[PDB]
């Protein structure tokens, strides 16, 4: 549900 | 033998049985020999899914617990369940962090693997920071930042700006600044520089990894778009 | 107390932690009191997901094992891994079947609950049949069919053709005929009759369950379409 | 991957 992404 | 455990980890991945995958890869790591790129990626995928399940459960139970403010019995049940999930998550993180300290980081004889593992250490301290008690949080946040900062210095010195590990580190470290340190300008700056420096030296992309690099570049820019909007 | 375990099972479901959900619902069942409709549905959802994960892993590992014919080391590894997943699956099925025999079926004082549980017994013997040794298969197939047949007789006598439990039983029993008994005409006949008898008495749908009934009717017809094509 | 469905 978090808009921004980390790797994968 | 190591090769059999690696083949077992690939079978477990296909079966979506990540605890089996993680156990195989942890057994491989415990043999003490430096991991190949493939083995390193398998260990990382296994643990990402193991902790990932807990991070997702934690977010759901945390959201419920907030929605049940003024609902005593429900709120307490959700708090205790959140605490149980938190315990599992912390144990997983500590298990990875222990492998990193005892085997992975000291045996890393190559810059690329040093960066990968130091980035991983930053990530797992970041996952601990997402669930930290106000009192423990500072120390945990510091450990995450120092691991990312050390990985960052090495990647900047040894890798081309288009290197996927260098890009992935910039992506996760930028997320650390945005979500953990609540510093959106340093998050944006870090992501913008990484994207821009890769565009400026795009001729350094390799046919072996250009799609891995450009995928991470898309994520950097998408985060930047979100954060500057 | 029972109510706390049920609330814990609902929290676990939201968190997608099905082993916790199943443990809660098994503890509720073990108290020995007849389950409410809600509790019955929670126990069923928990176990469906617990066994479901193994059924899916089994299909994947079975497919690999077939693709590795003529690849000795790979085929054997896949066989042993399949056998490990099979053991887990059988234990899960036996756990549900034991609850059904010791608590659920003997305490069912209502036709609707009798049908639900006998259908569940048919389903879990069907899951055992999907992994049965050629030698044990007949007995397991017989146990599944008898449980479904008994549920079928009761639903036909006590329920309207549009009742969702009656429709869901026809759906699963038709799948049993198609996949387990390899009798596509009896599968089609069973599904067609169930669909047709529901259409013919559609005025018996209730505003409380018409969407549950019509969803199962769509599944019946879709299977029928697949099987007659 | 099975084309036909059971309940759920």
């Amino acid at each position: 549900k978090r808009q921004y992404k980390s790797i994968l | 033998d190591k090769n059999e455990l690696v083949q077992k980890a690939k079978l477990a991945e296909q079966a979506e049985r990540y605890d089996d995958m993680a156990a195989c890869m942890k057994s491989v790591t415990e043999q003490g020999a430096e991991l190949s790129n493939e083995e390193r990626n398998l260990l990382s995928v296994a643990y990402k899914n193991v902790v990932g399940a807990r991070r997702s459960s934690w977010r759901v139970v945390s959201s419920i617990e907030q929605k049940t403010e003024g609902a005593e019995k429900k709120q307490q049940m959700a708090r205790e369940y959140r605490e149980k999930i938190e315990t599992e998550l912390r144990d997983i993180c500590n298990d990875v962090l222990s492998l990193l300290e005892k085997f992975l980081i000291p045996n890393a004889s190559q810059a690329e693997s040093k960066v990968f593992y130091l980035k991983m250490k930053g990530d797992y301290y970041r996952y601990l920071a997402e669930v930290a008690a106000g009192d423990d949080k500072k120390g945990i946040v510091d450990q995450s930042q120092q691991a990312y900062q050390e990985a960052f210095e090495i990647s900047k010195k040894e890798m081309q700006p288009t290197h996927p590990i260098r890009l992935g580190l910039a992506l996760n470290f930028s997320v650390f600044y945005y979500e953990i340190l609540n510093s959106p300008e340093k998050a944006c700056s870090l992501a913008k520089t990484a994207f821009d420096e890769a565009i400026a030296e795009l001729d350094t992309l390799s046919e072996e990894s250009y799609k891995d690099s450009t995928l991470i570049m898309q994520l950097l820019r998408d985060n930047l778009t979100l954060w500057t909007s």
